């Protein structure tokens, strides 16, 4: 018996399960492996490419009135989660003077750039020091070495950063089979997706489905 | 009967060794002819053309030595063993 | 004498050599390396090093 | 606190014997 | 092939990149072009590909103990800063991968290039010079792979079953493709006894004779094999027309197959089948399920029972020391016999307890790596450990290394390990000295002519006939009389000749000569040549690397010095 | 290299030097272990090369008395009862008594639990003894090891070889940019870290006034304030980076003698030489075959194994009689773009990323006064550019380095700086890059299991766990049973138990296998850091029992079984592997053998006037050496032309090298190798000693 | 975010063909590879012999009187009989032969909707003076279905279960090499290999499995609207 195959959705706020059935026997692990492999490597996202601390010339130094050094600040900024709508590099700002911790939700983004965990810890400020930064946000996929700022040849004040624009986090699956002797033999795949709060699970699964329909659109053709 | 050879392994070394007398001879044999095919490209513009050009058809950006071994395999050349 | 002079007692060996006016041939790898001339084994011996190669007469160019 | 050091983060230990003298 | 860091293969070939770079016209003048390659401009990589497209390179890893220590590979480019070796040349290069380093040398002349690409490409030196055995064969993990892929598990999944009564008979498959489909749906384990019908693999020599009537066998005919799908999977790899092997792939057996290939086929065939073996071996070593966890090492079930009996025995010897009937030294002797015997007992017990499926048995048992004694010390007692002198300490370490040693056992035990390190570090250099002497003495011995035509030969005793009946093959003929060329004509007890004068010996003819019934033959050796310089080829015998007559012009002297002097780092002692 | 390396360097017992036995003179008995080192010199730790046995290390408890002998503390048992007073004995005084080991079962009074104790008597003798003959007893079951040896969990489970490589290798670990302490470690690392001196401790007790990145200011209860600096990115001696990071929060109460800053390698005041990584033990499609290692790309993206390496280069302005050199911005025949980085001073400004070959300091020697060449008079005449009285000797970036210019430093005669005799200004420049791990860097665990990284898979290829955590490193199986050191497997099992936390079944009662388990251990919270000392740690039954009580995962499920093996999914195929693989955590360190240091190539270069061979060195990209066994290899091949090429045009003959270089650039055949120029020199020297050497041709006539 | 298209070459032999697909985005080698293989082997419809019925066989271990082959050999030859059908019900076809000689595959007379695609196949060798009658049941299905999973539904005296190859394709393997597209050289080139039965062509089965997979991945693409550009 031939039935088309459709996928159910199970909800949880940041990570959802899906249920695809029925499938050809043995075919469950490979299908789920494909969706997983696409998910972990190929969804478009955005991240911070180059930052600019005022009063700093390079990464290997410190600022007056900060508790951490510049490398520490960069290492906090690698955990920012930033969603952008425009297609070209956009600039954000961060100014905080006096006593107090400075957190991720202090950035003044432009129109169309959101910061999804505005309670993340950046740095701590002593009474003596005042921090002022400008960041550049470009949108890519996968992972990108920082050096790509250096061959551009920008000014001295600019620091490259590493960029990880991947918005998925943890993808898994489990295959529930039926092995009876009658014709009722089919595979049931159950996927599981968990994203970084920059895009929803159904959304990432959508982008990966698109990718794969494109890559099979050239390879299903008659020879 | 074997898989098709690739890269530096083509042409098979057995069929090469079949033409030549001994393993060492195939080396001098090849290197002289490859020296010639290297010379032909500089005698060609101007001067005495006593050396004959690459005999079997030379693919693009092929080294002289490769052309050489390629045509030893075709039985295009003959050698006189040393004295 | 050329091989002997490299192991030990250079002056002694050379003296006996030079009185005798003896001539050593160059069979052997040690001697041949010392002069710097091609070593007489493998692709160094004279029945390989002196080969001629013609394109076969049957091969008639276009 | 068995450890001499003032504010040292503590590791549970699979120590069967008490040490008579500190290093 | 070999893998070459592109940042290093840019520097190495620099002038060639320059010639091609003024040839393209990217640089107006050659001097300027050289400047361009110093700034690693993006145009030079496209040219540096063309430059090394068909060049050979020499890899080398010191200390060079033997001639296969320097080998020539065709270099490919790779990102990163590490050279990339092919996994089958670690046997010859003697290279682990934990920080070793390798030289790179670039032959420049046409002469150099030619003889690096013909005389010492790796795909040419599959057989070791010292003995006619193959060095570049699947070795460490691949042996585990091809051992797991050929084991036959009785009682496994989808395994063949003979049908009595009404029930049909299962486990018979029309084609190898059909059993692969069955073992992908999951009805069939990769290694259960199944009855396929094969069509692309020549049947074995015993079965072919009766099934095809000795009229031959050709690709396209069907015979019913009775193996496991894994063994069919394995015969896919080795060259076409080779007869069908059907036994567990121990390392001995892989060796035998590779020799059988190397003496009956061209070099390109061996050079490719070894590679298909390496790859299919690496594939199966993963799905082989060989892991080491604390539940794998088993402690033997009656070690407690054994150490009481033996420890009490040594107690009796001690009471006899207090009596004074045994001297101090004699007490040492008795103790060392007691604990040697006890270590034997625990070893054997531990061998009986272990299941066959256990990974600690199997990784060592297939011959892949390791040695049973190390498994013993891992799971049973470490036994007597020696002194800073080399003499055994009458005290015996009684804890497994799995268990843990008491501070005292550990201290006692340090000695042997440390002394082992220093003394191996001596052995290697000392052996190097022996090799240097052995090179100097036979510097002169070269293959000068083809045949000096003497009639003097060694007498070799081929097999020692048993006094009771028939004959017994000598243990070491494969070292004594194998490459040897027959010095006289091999007359038998009948008037006929079984082998004629001047025809090289090989296992077909050694077996013909053996079934004939002649126990000794007179061969033609280096010990009785009659040349002015060196030795003549006809009476040196076939060569070892090639498998044919040695070439006129080879330097057999230096090769024999390499050979004898190289396995000197593995000699050990344990009076004379 | 790090804190542990320095602390170990200072505790060293060296046998070599001025006033001692020679290295060639010391017999093979001087170099091995002696039954009297027990508790003074570590038998395990030593160098591995040709100085084995000749350099030991002072044991943990040992201390040196006035005369110059090494003493170890014991406690004394007067009559079968163990005292609390301790006596330091020398090696010759100890030979006169009877010493029992720290594992003897003891009551709460100090009464000996059994009739017979095991004891060490005289020299190299072990024997049972009735409880009255017992005079002394050891301080701690780990009395006989060094400080570096003391930090190897499950050290009584390894052999001495792998233990040796483990101790040896820990003192070559590169400090990372982040530190975490190991989930499984010895009680030794807080003590070692605080002592080796690279954590900042607090002198008095007080309250933190204000925290900077640069300094901590403490307020004493006395009323006076102490301010501690923290040196930021110092070039330590071995090119690694030293960094100090204030660990305490502002407005806190700090005890006297407490950690306040975290030096290189230290986390929370603790010797942290690596990271925790999720490892799975199996062969994986021959990428880790023969002791190489498979790394997960997540490490390179997260910066888990990034380091900071800081270089320095130095050039100066020394007087020559032709004139006084000077360091100045303009440099003859260098375009403006190349000189953009330098300032007016001649030194590169701080923070300009430099690719190799670039100029760091611009200096010109007053060129030796020769005549101006006529061909050069027309060449320079057509353009009108004079080769001044100065040549160009500017400091340049060696090949294979990159990074930023973090700081420059200069010494002058006017500043009143002490200078060497005859030089006016010395200039140094610091360049600091940030290395991510990749192929060909060395990794090592703690049990001497070295390895090079032969591959870095992308995140979605690593065999991943039933809940979708991909493993980080894949260490092959075949090197565990061959080395004969299974401490790493136990470290992995225990490590997984530290990761997930556990809760023994204590409701029904305490199960037997945990009878002697301490009470603080009945129940751990996820990621709890345990300690297992040396010769006194988790036993087997206790470990196995800890692997049944691991806390279930945040999804609800339990991932490793009673054996320690888990079910893994294959990243490429997507099937499950057909058996359970052993996963768990391990503590891995990034050694100091990096591919960027240990890579040199050289097509041509600069030669040496006198030996006339290519000038050696890793810093001048010298050529690599071609010894004698490589020639014997060549001759065993029969490769006459290759070996004759190496020995002549590639090293010695100047004519040859010039002709070959020229022919290669020109695109013609390389000349066929003839007779070295060296030959005629051998003949001129034999012709010097009144010998007469002639060359005979075939026919017999001279040439 | 843009990606350059990819083209598949074809190398041909009688029923086997290699395809090559280059050049692919790094790491998609296995992504497309294992799933494409599993679809080629598992998905496409097809029709095979399911159960046989031989006349003078009381129980299985015997051999049919007057044949050279064995019941097991007969079953393997039938298992190789390449069939195509366009109806879902289990059709029934008979085969009869007599006298001396061979009984080939074209010798069955199929009812409507069933074509035998290799009529020169060998089934059995009959001695002289005997007649054979065998009944075959053809069905439509997918992938590989064991006979034991069919077994005996109900009770029959002379039924035999025969493993079923519902497949056009017979053996698909693949490898993934690294191709230098640019200076980066991390791009991947998949090499597929497909060998089929007589009744379908490889260059066609690949298109079939490709359409099946597009309709499968289509769902996730239906969830929302997120672009991916060529
Ligand atoms: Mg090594
Ligand atoms: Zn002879």
């Amino acid at each position: 018996s031939q039935r088309p195959t459709l996928s159910e959705d199970v909800l949880t706020d940041n990570r959802s399960q899906f249920v695809i059935e029925p499938l050809e026997p043995g075919f469950g692990y490979t299908l789920g492996n494909s969706l997983r492999r696409t998910l972990l490597s190929s969804i478009p996202g955005a991240a911070v490419t180059s930052i600019r601390i005022d009063g700093v010339l390079h990464e290997f130094t410190t600022v007056p009135g900060v508790k951490e050094d510049v490398t520490e600040i960069i290492l906090n900024l690698k955990s920012l989660v930033v969603s952008s709508e425009e297609d070209e590099p956009v600039t954000m700002y961060l100014r905080k003077q006096g006593p107090g911790e400075v957190t991720a939700g202090d950035i003044v983004p432009p129109a169309g750039v959101t910061v999804h965990n505005p309670g993340m810890h950046i740095a701590t400020l002593n009474d003596k020091g005042k921090l002022e930064v400008e960041l550049v946000v470009e949108r890519g996929r996968g992972y990108v070495p920082a050096v790509q700022n250096r061959a551009s040849g920008a000014e001295i004040g600019r620091i490259p950063v590493d960029s990880i624009y991947s918005p998925v986090l943890k993808v898994t699956y489990k295959v529930d089979a039926t092995r009876v002797e009658q014709r009722t033999d089919f595979d049931k795949l159950i996927l599981d997706v968990e994203t970084k709060n920059s895009i929803s699970p159904r959304d990432a699964l959508a982008s990966a489905g698109k990718t794969l329909v494109e890559l099979f659109g050239l390879a299903r053709e008659l020879n | 009967g074997y898989d098709t050879p690739l890269g530096i392994t083509n042409p098979p070394i057995d069929e090469l060794l079949d033409r030549v007398s001994s393993k060492y001879a195939l080396v001098i044999y090849a290197a002289k002819r490859a020296r010639q095919i290297n010379d032909y490209y500089n005698q060609l513009g101007e001067g005495i053309l006593e050396y004959v050009g690459p005999l079997v058809e030379p693919g693009l950006q092929e080294k002289p030595l490769s052309i050489a071994l390629r045509e030893i395999h075709a039985d295009l050349l003959e050698h006189t063993e040393g004295e | 004498w050329l091989s002997a002079a490299s192991f030990q007692e250079t002056t002694r060996v050379l003296t006996d050599a030079a009185i005798n006016c003896r001539s050593d041939k160059l069979n052997g790898l040690k001697e041949n390396v010392i002069i710097g001339k091609l070593i007489p084994a493998g692709t160094g011996i004279n029945r390989y090093r002196n080969i001629a190669v013609q394109p076969t007469e049957e091969a008639r160019a276009a | 606190s068995n450890n001499s050091v003032p504010g040292a983060p503590n590791r549970v230990s699979f120590a069967k014997l008490r040490e008579p003298l500190e290093v | 092939q070999c893998g070459l860091p592109k940042l290093m293969a840019l520097e190495l070939f620099k002038p060639f990149v320059m010639k091609r770079l003024v040839d393209l016209n990217h640089a107006q003048n050659i001097k300027s072009a050289k400047r361009m390659v110093e700034r690693q401009r993006p145009q030079v990589w496209d040219v540096l590909e063309e430059v090394i497209a068909e060049h050979p390179v020499l890899l080398n890893r010191a200390p060079t103990l033997h001639r296969l220590g320097i080998q020539a590979f065709e270099p490919m480019l790779v990102e990163g800063k590490a050279i990339q070796l092919h996994p089958l040349v670690c046997e010859a290069f003697n290279a682990d991968f934990d920080g070793d380093q390798m030289a790179v040398h670039l032959p420049l002349s046409a002469e150099a290039q030619a003889e690096a690409r013909i005389l010492m490409l790796s795909s040419n030196n599959i057989l070791s010079p010292a003995s006619g055995r193959p060095l570049a064969m699947p070795r460490l993990d691949m042996v585990t792979g091809l051992y797991y892929l050929t084991t036959e598990v009785p009682g496994d999944t989808g395994e063949y079953q003979p049908a009595s009564g009404d029930h049909p008979e299962t486990g018979v498959y029309s084609s190898p493709a059909e059993a692969i489909m069955a073992a992908d749906r999951g009805v069939l384990s990769v290694r259960a006894k199944i009855k396929v019908r094969l069509t692309q693999l020549r049947p074995p020599v015993e079965i072919e004779a009766e099934l095809f009537g000795h009229s031959g066998w050709q690709p396209g005919d069907a015979w019913m094999a009775e193996t496991t799908l894994g063994r069919v999977m394995f015969n896919e790899l080795l060259p076409l027309g080779y007869p069908f092997v059907n036994k567990q792939m121990h390392k001995k057996v892989q060796a035998a197959i590779i020799n059988d290939l190397a003496e009956r086929y061209p070099m390109i065939v061996v050079a490719q089948t070894v590679d298909k073996l390496k790859d299919a071996g690496f594939y199966w070593a993963t799905r082989s399920g060989v892991t080491v966890s604390m539940a794998d090492v088993l402690v033997p079930p009656r070690k407690k029972e054994i150490l009481d009996h033996y420890e009490e025995r040594a107690d009796k010897v001690e009471k006899q020391f207090q009596r004074g009937a045994l001297n101090h030294d004699e007490r040492n002797e008795a103790l060392v016999e007691i604990w040697k015997e006890a270590t034997d007992e625990v070893g054997q017990a531990l061998r009986e307890h272990y299941p066959d499926d256990n990974p600690i048995i199997t990784i060592v048992d297939s011959g892949a790596t390791g040695n049973f004694t190390q498994t013993r010390t891992l799971a049973g007692m470490k036994g007597l450990v020696t002194n800073p002198k080399g003499e055994f300490i009458p005290r015996p370490v009684k804890s497994s290394f799995r268990e843990g040693l008491t501070v005292l056992e550990y201290f006692i035990n340090t000695h042997g390990a440390r002394k082992g390190l220093a003394d191996t570090a001596l052995r290697t250099a000392d052996s190097g000295y022996l090799t240097r002497r052995l090179v100097d003495v036979s510097q002169d011995v070269i293959v000068r002519e083809h045949d000096c035509q003497t009639e003097r030969g060694i007498v070799v005793e081929l097999a020692e006939r048993a006094p009771d009946g028939t004959l017994i093959r000598d243990p070491y003929i494969e070292t004594s009389a194998y490459a040897r060329t027959l010095g006289t004509d091999a007359v038998d007890e009948a008037g006929n000749v079984i082998v004629e004068r001047g025809q090289d010996l090989g296992d077909p003819e050694i077996d013909a000569l053996l079934a004939a019934g002649i126990t000794q033959v007179k061969v033609r050796s280096v010990l009785t040549c009659a040349t002015s310089t060196g030795v003549c080829a006809t009476c040196y015998g076939r060569s070892m690397a090639t498998g044919k007559l040695v070439d006129i012009g080879e330097a057999v002297g230096i090769v024999a010095a390499q050979s004898i002097g190289e396995p000197g780092t593995q000699l050990t002692m344990r009076d004379i | 290299n790090n804190p542990l390396s320095g602390l170990t360097h200072k505790r060293r017992l060296s046998a070599l030097g001025p006033g001692g036995l020679s290295r060639e003179r010391a017999g093979l008995e001087v170099r091995d272990v002696h039954p009297s080192h027990y508790g003074r010199m570590c038998p395990i730790e030593t160098p591995e090369g040709p100085n084995i046995g000749l350099i030991g290390s002072l044991s943990v408890y040992a201390r040196v008395n006035p005369f110059g002998f090494i003493e170890t503390p014991y406690r004394k048992v007067v009559d079968g009862v163990v005292s609390d007073e301790i006596v330091y004995l020398t090696a010759d005084e100890e030979d006169r008594h009877v010493v029992a080991q720290a594992n003897s079962p003891i009551d709460a009074d100090g009464r000996f639990v059994e009739p017979r104790v095991l004891v060490r008597r005289k020299a190299g003798e072990v024997e049972y003894v009735p409880s009255s003959e017992v005079d002394y007893m050891d301080v701690s079951p780990r009395q006989m090891v060094s400080v570096a040896t003391a930090m190897i969990p499950f050290l009584e489970h390894d052999d001495a070889n792998r233990a040796l490589m483990g101790a040896n290798m820990q003192r070559q670990a590169v400090p990372l940019v982040r530190s975490e302490a190991p989930l499984v470690g010895t009680g030794m690392e807080l003590r070692a870290a605080i002592d080796a001196g690279d954590v900042v401790v607090a002198e008095e007790s007080g309250v933190i006034e204000e925290v900077s990145a640069d300094y901590i200011t403490v307020m004493h209860d006395n009323g006076t304030r102490r301010t501690y600096r923290m040196r930021k990115f110092a070039r330590s001696n071995h090119g690694t980076c030293a960094n100090q990071c204030p660990i305490v929060d502002a407005g806190d109460r700090v005890e006297a003698g407490q950690v306040i800053a975290d030096g290189p390698c230290t986390d929370d005041g603790e010797m942290a030489l690596g990271k925790n990584l999720l490892v799975a033990i199996m062969p994986w499609e021959g990428h880790n075959y023969e002791d190489a290692i498979i790394l997960s790309n997540r490490l390179v993206e997260e910066d888990v194994l990034t380091s900071i390496h800081i270089e320095e280069h130095e050039i100066d302005a020394r007087d020559t009689k032709l004139g006084a050199e000077e360091i100045t911005r303009d440099i003859p025949n260098i375009s403006d773009e190349v000189l953009a980085d330098l300032d007016e001073r001649g030194i590169v400004r701080i923070g300009a990323e430099v690719r190799d070959g670039d100029i760091l300091v611009g200096k010109v020697t007053p060129k030796g006064e020769t005549e101006l060449t006529p061909e050069e008079r027309l060449l320079r005449a057509i353009f009108g550019e004079k080769a001044r009285e100065v040549r160009d000797t500017s400091l340049k970036v060696p090949h294979g380095e990159s990074g930023k210019v973090i700081g420059i430093r200069v010494f002058s005669r006017e500043d009143e700086d002490e200078l060497p005799a005859g030089v006016n200004e010395l200039v140094r420049v610091y360049v600091a890059q940030k290395r991510k791990i990749s192929d060909g860097d060395k990794l090592a665990g703690r049990h001497g299991n070295k390895g090079v990284i032969g591959k870095i898979l992308p995140v979605e290829d690593m065999p991943f766990l039933a809940d979708g955590t991909p493993v980080d490193i894949i260490l092959n199986t075949h090197g565990v049973p061959r080395r004969m050191n299974i401490g790493q497997i136990l470290e992995t099992h225990l490590g997984w138990c530290a990761h997930s936390g556990w809760k023994v079944d204590a409701a029904k009662g305490v199960p037997d296998w945990a009878a002697r388990l301490p009470d603080e251990l009945l129940e751990a919270q996820p990621n709890a850091i345990v300690s297992t000392p040396v010769f006194d740690g988790a036993q087997e039954a206790e470990l196995q029992g800890l692997l049944s009580c691991t806390l279930p995962n945040r999804d609800g499920d339990v991932l490793v079984d009673a054996d320690g093996k888990a079910m893994l999914f294959d990243g490429r195929s997507g099937e499950p592997f057909p058996y359970p693989v052993t996963v768990g955590y391990m503590y891995i360190m990034k050694l100091h053998h990096l591919v960027d240091d240990k890579i040199h190539a050289r097509s041509t270069g600069p030669y040496s006037m006198i030996t006339q061979q290519p000038l050696g060195g890793k810093a001048q990209f010298g050529g690599q050496r071609f010894g004698e066994m490589e020639c014997w290899a060549m001759q065993a091949y029969g490769a006459a032309y290759t070996l004759q090429e190496l020995l002549t045009i590639k090293s010695d003959d100047t004519v040859g090298r010039v002709k070959v270089y020229e022919a290669i650039v020109k695109g013609e055949n390389i000349p066929e190798p003839g007779i070295p120029e060296s030959f005629k020199v051998l003949l001129k020297e034999l012709q010097s000693l009144c010998l007469n050497v002639e060359v005979l041709s075939s026919d017999g006539a001279a040439i």
